[PDB]
This record gives C-alpha cells, sequence and structure tokens, in this order.
RNA sequence: AGGAGUGGAGCCUGCGGCUUAAUUUGACUCAACACGGGAAACCUCACCCGGCCCGGACACGGACAGGAUUGACAGAUUGAUA
RNA sequence: AGCGUGUGCCUACCCUACGCCGGCAGGCGCGGGUAACCCGUUGAACCCCAUUCGUGAUGGGGAUCGGGGAUUGCAAUUAUUC
C-alpha cells in the first residue's frame, strides 16, 4: 500500500521502489528515486507532507516513522524508472517509435 | 360444526395467555422466533402491527392493514383480523381462520405466480 | 422516459417575513408580554419557546410534547 | 410402559396436543388430514400439495421429473 | 539472566547470517548459550484461479510464503543483551528478546 | 427519520459486510491470514506481500 | 454538503495545524478516525476536503481506499484568512 | 492391452427452453455448461414492485439576516417511530 | 495418518480440552492457545476381529413426505443447517 501510495504521488518524480527498516523507535523507510531534489520539495517540505501523510494513515506514533529520499545509481537498469521514464515521454507528446528506441537506446549504452 | 382447538386448547385459553406461556405451546421455530426477546429495530414494526391488531372497529369484518412482513408470526391475538400480505408487488387480502396459529402470513401469499408451459 | 404515475412533489417550506414580533407582546412602558411557554429542557435553559398548538404544546429540537 | 416422549411419529399433535404414536390406517388417515389441514387455510405448502410438486424446498427444474 | 531471542524472517541466508552472528556475538563475549533451535518453517499458502473472469481452462496459482524461526537462549545479563542485539541486524528479520 | 432508516440494516456478516481493502468489492475475497484482499489484487501485489510461485 | 459550521471550523484547523490530512473512502463512518471528539461523520471530511480541492486550494491524492490531500499556498492563505489566524504561525509541514 | 467409470436410476448442481413483476447476468466445440473463485434467506444484487436521501463540487445570477435554509412529537398517511 | 487452520484494521465473526444437564442436535460453567507450547500423541475413515442377516426390491437403496426438538442470525415461510 506504501508502494502503491508513492507510484501514484511520485511518478513524475522519478520514482523507482521503497525499502522500510523496522528499527527499534524510529521506521527507517528510504525512497529509492531518480530526481531526489523533485521528491523533496522545496527545502524538504514533501519530505515532511509524505512523513505526515505515513503518520496519519498508517497509525505510526509522533515522529516514529522518518522518511529518508536516496539516489539510484545507473538507473539505466532500474526497469519501472525507465517504464515511468516513457511513460511521461509519451504523455509530454513524444510519438511512440521515437520514445521506445530513446528508452531501448539510453539503457544498452547504460551497459545493460 | 365442534369447537376448534390448537394442540389441546381453546381459543379463549389461547388468547388471555402470557408469551412466556404460548411459547411451550407451538412450534420450535416459533418458541426461538419470540424467545429472542421483544421486537426493537424495524421488527419494532411488529409492535406497530400490534396497533395495527389493536385496531378492530365495531361489528363487521375489519379494514385491510397492510405488511411488507412476511416473518411476522399469526398469533391467536391477531385471529379475525383482514391482512394484505405483500408479495414485493401487490397487497394480497388474507382472513386469518384459527388454523393460521403458528406459521407465517408470508407463506400464505403465493408470491410468484404458478408456471403453465407454453412449449 | 414516459411513466404512468402523476409525479409527486416536495414539502415548501412555508417561510414568514418577521416570525420574532408574534412570540412577544410589546407593553406600552419598557417591558414585555411572554405568550408562548419556554422550554423547561435542560438543553435549552429559558430563550427557546414551545409551539403553542390548538389541542397541546410542542418544542422543536428537544422534541418535548404536553398534552392538557 | 416407559417409552419416551421425543421417540413417536406424532409428538405434540395440533387438535388434541398429545405425544402418541400413530400406526398403518391411522397414519393414512392423519397425514390425509395434515395435507387436508394446510389444504384448507390455503397456506404456501398445502397449495404445492394440491399441484403435486415437491414442497419441503427442493428444485424443481432438473429433477421431480416423473 | 536465561535471556531467550526469537529470529523470525521470510528469507533463510538472512536469518543464518543474524543467528551466526549472535553466536559469535555470544562465543567472543563467553556467555554460555543454548544453541539455535531450528523451529518446523510454516509455508503460508494461497491458492487462487489464474483467471480474474471465468473463461479459460480452470488454471490455479499456488502462492507459498516460508517463514523460518529461530530460538537462541543466553545465560547473559541484560544490558549485555541490549548491547548485542542492538548491532547488525538486517531488515529480513525480526528479532524479539525475551527478558525472562 | 432518515437517519434511523439510511445505515440502520445490519452490515454485522455476509459478502455485504466485508469488501477488498483496494478494489471496495464484495466478490472473490481472501479473508486466510486476514488478507481481505480481493484474488485479482492478491494476484497483482503477491510478489509485493511476500508470496512466491516456487512449487 | 449542509453541515454544521463548528464541523467545518474543526476540519480546517486540522488541515492547517498539521500540513496534510487522510481519511478512508467510507460515507458510514460515523466518526473520523483523528478527529474523533470533535463528532465529524467521515462524509463532512470527504465533502469539506473535495470541496477545498474544486476551488484549488488543496492537492488530491487517492491511494487503495484512502484520500490524502496537500495544502498547498493558495490553501494556506485561504485558511490563515477564513479562521483569522495570525500570518506569523505555520503549518507542521513549512517548519524543518 | 486393460482398470474405474460416465451415458441408464434417484437426488445435488450449472446451462438452454418454458414460465414470470422479475425469474439479473457473462461465457456455447476442444478453448461455455460445480465456470465468473457465483454454496444469493437480508446484504451480496447488477433484476422486479414501491418509498427515502443528495452524498448536484465549483463558478455565475437571483432569494436573504426585516432570517436564505436545517430538523421536528402528535393526529392523519404509509410498510415503516421515512 | 498426513497436509493445514485457529482470537482479526475498519470487522462484530477464532480453534477448543476438561466438569455438569439432555437420547441426540445441543445447553451451562470454567480452562488452555496469537501456537513444535493449546485443541493434539490430531485415538479419522476404509481396513482388521466377533454377532445378526440370507437372494426376497431384503436388515439392499434412502428418494419423497408427516409430526416434533435445537443452533446461526435482525429475519428461515419458498422446509438455512443440524
Amino acid at each position: 500500500e506504501l508502494n502503491e501510495f508513492l507510484t501514484r504521488e511520485l511518478a513524475e518524480d522519478g520514482y523507482s521502489g521503497v525499502e522500510v527498516r523496522v528499527t527499534p523507535t524510529r521506521t527507517e523507510i528510504i525512497i529509492l528515486a531518480t530526481r531526489t531534489q523533485n521528491v523533496l520539495g522545496e527545502k524538504g517540505r514533501r519530505i515532511r507532507e509524505l512523513t505526515a501523510v505515513v503518520q496519519k494513515r498508517f497509525g505510526f506514533p509522533e515522529g516514529s516513522v522518518e522518511l529518508y529520499a536516496e539516489k539510484v545509481a545507473t538507473r539505466g537498469l532500474c526497469a519501472i524508472a525507465q517504464a515511468e521514464s516513457l511513460r511521461y515521454k509519451l504523455l509530454g507528446g513524444l510519438a511512440v517509435r521515437r520514445a521506445c528506441y530513446g528508452v531501448l537506446r539510453f539503457i544498452m549504452e547504460s551497459g545493460a | 360444526f365442534r369447537k376448534f382447538t390448537y394442540r389441546g386448547v381453546d381459543l379463549d385459553q389461547l388468547l388471555d395467555m402470557s408469551y412466556e406461556q404460548l411459547m411451550q405451546l407451538y412450534s420450535a421455530r416459533q418458541r426461538r422466533r419470540l424467545s429472542r426477546g421483544l421486537r426493537r429495530k424495524q421488527h419494532s414494526l411488529l409492535k406497530r402491527l400490534r396497533k395495527a391488531k389493536k385496531e378492530a372497529p365495531p361489528m363487521e369484518k375489519p379494514e385491510v392493514v397492510k405488511t411488507h412482513l412476511r416473518d411476522m408470526i399469526i398469533l391467536p391475538e391477531m385471529v379475525g383480523s383482514m391482512v394484505g400480505v405483500y408479495n414485493g408487488k401487490t397487497f394480497n387480502q388474507v382472513e386469518i381462520k384459527p388454523e393460521m396459529i403458528g406459521h407465517y402470513l408470508g407463506e400464505f401469499s403465493i408470491t410468484y405466480k404458478p408456471v403453465k408451459h407454453g412449449r | 422516459k414516459s411513466y404512468t404515475t402523476p409525479k409527486k412533489n416536495k414539502h415548501k417550506r412555508k417561510k414568514v417575513k418577521l416570525a420574532v414580533l408574534k412570540y412577544y407582546k410589546v407593553d406600552e412602558n419598557g417591558k414585555i408580554s411572554r405568550l408562548r411557554r419556554e422550554c423547561p429542557s435542560d438543553e435549552c435553559g429559558a430563550g427557546v419557546f414551545m409551539a403553542s398548538h390548538f389541542d397541546r404544546h410542542y418544542c422543536g429540537k428537544c422534541c418535548l410534547t404536553y398534552c392538557f | 410402559y416407559k417409552i419416551p416422549d421425543w421417540f413417536l411419529n406424532r409428538q405434540k399433535d395440533v387438535k388434541d396436543g398429545k405425544y402418541s404414536q400413530v400406526l398403518a390406517n391411522g397414519l393414512d388417515n392423519k397425514l390425509r388430514e395434515d395435507l387436508e389441514r394446510l389444504k384448507k387455510i390455503r397456506a404456501h405448502r398445502g397449495l404445492r400439495h394440491f399441484w403435486g410438486l415437491r414442497v419441503r424446498g427442493q428444485h424443481t427444474k432438473t429433477t421431480g421429473r416423473r | 539472566h536465561r535471556i531467550r531471542i526469537t529470529l523470525t524472517s521470510r528469507n533463510v541466508k538472512s536469518l543464518e547470517k543474524v543467528c551466526a552472528d549472535l553466536i559469535r556475538g555470544a562465543k567472543e563475549k563467553n556467555l554460555k548459550v543454548k544453541g539455535p533451535v531450528r523451529m518446523p518453517t510454516k509455508t503460508l499458502r494461497i491458492t487462487t484461479r489464474k483467471t480474474p473472469c471465468g473463461e479459460g481452462s480452470k488454471t490455479w496459482d499456488r502462492f507459498q510464503m516460508r517463514i523460518h524461526k529461530r530460538l537462541i537462549d543466553l545465560h547473559s545479563p541484560s544490558e549485555i543483551v541490549k548491547q548485542i542485539t542492538s548491532i547488525s541486524i538486517e531488515p529480513g528479520v525480526e528479532v524479539e528478546v525475551t527478558i525472562a | 427519520g432518515h437517519q434511523q432508516l439510511y445505515w440502520s440494516h445490519p452490515r454485522k456478516f455476509g459478502q455485504g459486510s466485508r469488501s477488498c481493502r483496494v478494489c471496495s468489492n464484495r466478490h472473490g475475497l481472501i479473508r486466510k491470514y486476514g488478507l481481505n484482499m480481493c484474488r485479482q489484487c492478491f494476484r497483482q501485489y503477491a510478489k509485493d506481500i511476500g508470496f512466491i510461485k516456487l512449487d | 454538503m449542509l453541515m454544521p459550521k463548528k464541523n467545518r471550523i474543526a476540519i480546517y484547523e486540522l488541515l492547517f495545524k498539521e500540513g496534510v490530512m487522510v481519511a478512508k473512502k467510507d460515507v458510514h463512518m460515523p466518526k473520523h478516525p483523528e478527529l474523533a471528539d470533535k463528532n465529524v461523520p467521515n462524509l463532512h471530511v470527504m465533502k469539506a476536503m473535495q470541496s477545498l480541492k474544486s476551488r484549488g486550494y488543496v492537492k488530491e491524492q487517492f491511494a487503495w481506499r484512502h484520500f490524502y490531500w496537500y495544502l498547498t499556498n493558495e490553501g494556506i492563505q485561504y485558511l490563515r484568512d477564513y479562521l483569522h489566524l495570525p500570518p506569523e504561525i505555520v503549518p507542521a509541514t513549512l517548519r524543518r
């Protein structure tokens, strides 16, 4: 439900998945995505929005869940990163053939 | 010809009898039904049929009191009343002679039309 | 599409212009003659007035009835 | 002769209120009376007996097929 | 003093790495340790139809979800275990320390 | 009143009480291990929950 | 949607004091699980917040069966102008 | 080569037909017919016969605080303390 | 015997030993278990052994149908189930 919600919210922001570490006293939940500067917002506005969301929805206590937003190293070999890439290229108004070769050319040069 | 009785009990003997004593007389389904407790939900529509029960005007057949209630028990208290059993479409004019006691008003209504066969 | 029975209307609210003057009676002096009964319920102290129907009294929101 | 009430083919009878075993010629009489009782009151059960159909709540679509 | 660590995990190699670190964590600090008891692994099972409608040949998927439980007993003081168990855990494993 | 009729019919049991926690629909529900999640949703999210096809 | 005014003020105070508010798509929920003691039904929360959405004050994201409402800068100005709040104080998402 | 059958009997059940206010409906050779995880008393429910509610955002123009609107026990009325 | 399941988010609804009442379905007490801990050493059926039966639609078969008794539920009549 976390991963679905973060897919619907952070799609255009270059989303690539979650990793949740259920530690004592804290929940070290790490968003792995391409653009860290886009997901975090303006001086960490959208970090704190997403913590407040996850807090109020899943019934975590006051600040016992804190989010990070780390960077995808070699994002050409992440599947859902290149899926959403192709998704927002087509939705942007680009032609189907050019977009697909564009993704395929990038993920080949990325070293796949 | 003869004076009709339920189980081994005359109608006036049935009629001035408590619910707790009337339980031990009719079948186990109706014991269960009326033992669950007095009816306070939209089953206080059963309690509102008790008001339509207590509206027999002077000497004739009383007017039709209608029901979307097919799970209602035909109590001896009820007998003589003119009831409209809802099929879902139509209110069937049903009188209740004293041999209906125990049964449900809904069963007496056909509900579904009989099925002759064209081909 | 076309139906058989003629339509059912909604209850139109019989709105009254200046409905406050009826509840009191003004005196020649600076006093009052309160016509309609005040609600003895706990929710509304002595501000809310009861209805003055032809054969009993009633209050709206506390839903309290008094027959003669 | 101390046979219990739970053991008889007519328990808590509708007309006399007595627990009694009913035997051949009486049983045929009491079955006729039970169908005739349900018939006269015009109950759904008695009506299904009158029409020669399944009464205890079967599906008549595919079975009953005489 | 008799402290009972319950290691429950979905993965085995992550659970075997954690219980191996807690034997090394009990051998280096020289506290008496009853070995890691392998509990009978529980295979959570869901068998659905593959078809979102009803209109194919009746194929079935059969989703397992193995959950492995270990448990380790230590003859250790409380604050020594608080130090050991807080170090080097990996997120697959769930650790429940019983005091007594 | 309308508030006495709006939600007064019981929703205590039956497949008109519990529903999918994604679809919100009333059919093919996996109640086992408190999934409470229709069979098409589970088949979508199996991988994400920890359910794996092996045998 | 016609609401008791005290409810709508309680919802807007809760939307402001924290930078976000969430709710389940459940019209038949007599008490909102957070804003509980101030007796608001969930449908009053849904219909208040989609009224905030329509005139472009709050941002809508919907997952599985849960609405999520992010309060945006126009919504900030509308609520401090509406509730008569000081412009000194911020929602809990603008504070670090 | 055989084994156990099925097709025959009863019933359970699904489908066509008939019927019906409605008998909700998808799928009809293998690859429709105990299939829709579909064993439906209500709910499910989509069908039929009735009756409630707006859960018609927002924008615009009127009505309007001299009150726009909410709700409401009787007695009728209704199936109903809708 | 061997796979399992078992007290829930909203969600009420768990699996049950043991002791009394009842023929039975079942009821009332009190326990244990969020489980290799309790139900559970899962005292399962077929099978195994000893009676009755005797080629008869028979003690094969248990459809249909009458009367009664309990449980689930807000409600069982178009028989819920037993």
